[PDB]
C-alpha cells in the first residue's frame, strides 16, 4: 500500500535565541494502511553544539550562530538521533497528517557576526 | 512532493528483482531521487542493490526503482534478514533559509524459500515473558514481527519489532493489567486481528 | 533549475551530476538494469551501461556487435561493423540509417528499433 506524499515547508530566517518560526511537514495523501512513522532530523551539527544545525560557511556567511529545531511542544529535537532514540508518531490512516515544528537561531559565540544565514537538513520518515 | 508505493518490500529468495514506485504529485516541482539500501546495522553492505540510485523527476510523474538480490545466496536460510530501503527526495531551490530533503525509509525483508512455518501463521506464535516493570516479546518464527497496538490491560505500550527467533523488551507500568493484547503489521502493511497475549 | 549542492555531499560526482540535472537531464551515465525491446519485441532484462552521448536524454547505451547480433541484427549487412572490437560500443543510430534508441527512465525500458532490411530473419 502507498505511504505518504511529503511536502516540507522551508523556513525563512551564548544561549540567546531568536523567536521561533513555525514550519510544517505535510504527509498528504497517505495510504489507507499507514499506522505510524519514526521521524527525525539529520544534518551537520554545529561544532559548539551537537544539537544545533550548523550554518553553511561562506565568504559572506554569519557566525556564532546555529539553528535549533523544536517539536510542536517547543521541546528541542535531537539532531542525528539514532532510530533507537526516536518515539513513534501515530498517523491517521488514509488521511492527511501534518507534522508541526519550529526553527530558531541560537548564539554559540558572542559577539555573533552578521552575514547570510543558510542551512540544509534531512527529515527521515521511517514507516512502521 | 514524493511518496513511495509501499511501506515494506518482501523479497522472496530467487526473484531477480523487486519493484518500488516513487511518485511526485506536484506539477510545479522537480526532485532529485537518491536511493540506497542499508543492512540491519545501518551499513551499505551491497547485499541488495538499487537501480537507478540517482535520477531526476520533473512534475507529476512516477518512476520505478528496481531492488536486486546481490546476496549470492549467502544470507541465513532459516529466517528473514532485515534491510532498510532509503529513498531521499531532494528539492530544487528558487536570503536566509533552512531547506529540507526528505528520506522515506521502509523495511526490505529477504525471505528464504521453504520456510517451514508459512507467513500467515507467524503472528499467533508470539509469546510473552513478564517481569515487574518490563514485558518481553518472544518471536519463535522465521519472520520479523512488527507488533503494534500492544496493550497490557488499558495501558498502551511501545511498539516493537521482534526479530525472527528473537526477542524484544518494552517498558511496562506498575499498574498495567494482566490481560495483554496486540496486533501486527503484515506483509501488505495492514493491521492483523487483535490477539490475546499468551505466556511463554 | 538549481539544487543545493550540500544535499549531494556524499555523491562524489556531484559537480558533474548537478550540472546535468540542472540542465534537464533525467539520468546520469551509469550501468542500469533495464528491459530491452527491439522492434517492439522483448529481448532481455539485464545490465546495460549508459554513457554520455549526443542523445536527447544526454546518454546512450553501450551495445556490442555480439549483443546486437544475438537480438537478430545481421551484422554483415552494416558497413564497417566488422571493423569494431568485440567489446566496442556500436554507434547503432549513426551506422544504421533510421535505427533508433530511447530509454524510458521511469520504467528503465530501453526501446531499440532496427529496420527490417538489416535483420537476419
Amino acid at each position: 500500500d502507498n505511504g505518504c506524499s511529503v511536502a516540507a515547508e522551508s523556513t525563512n530566517f551564548i544561549g540567546a535565541t531568536t523567536p521561533v518560526v513555525p514550519f510544517r511537514i505535510l504527509l498528504s495523501p497517505c495510504g489507507n494502511a499507514v499506522s505510524a512513522v519514526k521521524v527525525g532530523f539529520t544534518g551537520v551539527a554545529d561544532s559548539h553544539n551537537a544539537n544545533l544545525l550548523a550554518l553553511e560557511n561562506t565568504v559572506s556567511a554569519a557566525s556564532g550562530l546555529g539553528i535549533q529545531l523544536l517539536n510542536e511542544q517547543q521541546n528541542q529535537i535531537p539532531l542525528n538521533a539514532p532510530s533507537s532514540a526516536l518515539s513513534w508518531t501515530t498517523l491517521t490512516p488514509g488521511k492527511p497528517n501534518t507534522l508541526n515544528f519550529y526553527a530558531r537561531l541560537m548564539a554559540t559565540q558572542v559577539p555573533v557576526t552578521a552575514g547570510h544565514i543558510n542551512a540544509t537538513a534531512t527529515f527521515t520518515l521511517e514507516y512502521q | 512532493g514524493v511518496a513511495l508505493g509501499a511501506t515494506r518490500v518482501i523479497y522472496p529468495a530467487g526473484q531477480k528483482q523487486e519493484q518500488l514506485a516513487v511518485t511526485n504529485n506536484d506539477e510545479n516541482s522537480t526532485y532529485l531521487i537518491q536511493s540506497w539500501v542499508e543492512n540491519a546495522d545501518g551499513v551499505k553492505d551491497g547485499r541488495f542493490i538499487v537501480t537507478p540510485p540517482l535520477f531526476a523527476m520533473k512534475g507529476k510523474k512516477e518512476n520505478t526503482l528496481r531492488i536486486l538480490d546481490a546476496t549470492n545466496n549467502q544470507l541465513p536460510q532459516d529466517r528473514e534478514s532485515l534491510f532498510w530501503m532509503n529513498v531521499k527526495a531532494i528539492p530544487s531551490m528558487d536570503e536566509n533559509t533552512l531547506q529540507l530533503a526528505i528520506i522515506s525509509r521502509i523495511k526490505l525483508y529477504y525471505r528464504p524459500a521453504k520456510l517451514a512455518l508459512p507467513p500467515d501463521q507467524a503472528a499467533e506464535k508470539l509469546r510473552f515473558r513478564r517481569s515487574a516493570n518490563s514485558l518481553t516479546l518472544i518471536n519463535p518464527t522465521p519472520y520479523y514481527l512488527t507488533v503494534t497496538e500492544l496493550n497490557a490491560g488499558t495501558r498502551v505500550l511501545e511498539n516493537a519489532l521482534v526479530p525472527p527467533m528473537g526477542e524484544s523488551t518494552v517498558k511496562l507500568p506498575s499498574d498495567a493489567g494482566s490481560n495483554i493484547t496486540y496486533r501486527t503489521i503484515n506483509d501488505y502493511g495492514a493491521l492483523t486481528p487483535k490477539m490475546t497475549g499468551v505466556m511463554e | 533549475l538549481y539544487f543545493n549542492p550540500r544535499f549531494l555531499a556524499d555523491d562524489p560526482q556531484a559537480v558533474a551530476d548537478l550540472s546535468r540535472f540542472e540542465n534537464g537531464q533525467e539520468l546520469p551515465p551509469g550501468t542500469y538494469r533495464v528491459d530491452i525491446y527491439l522492434n517492439n519485441g522483448y529481448m532481455a532484462t539485464r545490465d546495460v551501461t549508459f554513457n554520455t552521448g549526443d542523445s536527447e536524454q544526454g546518454i546512450v547505451p553501450c551495445l556490442t556487435r555480439a549483443q546486437l547480433a544475438s537480438m537478430g541484427l545481421n551484422t554483415a549487412s552494416v558497413a564497417g561493423m566488422n571493423l569494431l572490437a568485440d567489446d566496442a560500443c556500436v554507434p547503432l543510430t549513426t551506422m544504421v540509417q533510421d535505427a533508433t534508441a530511447h530509454l524510458d527512465v521511469g520504467q528503465q525500458r530501453l526501446n531499440l528499433t532496427i529496420p527490417q532490411a538489416f535483420m537476419s530473419n
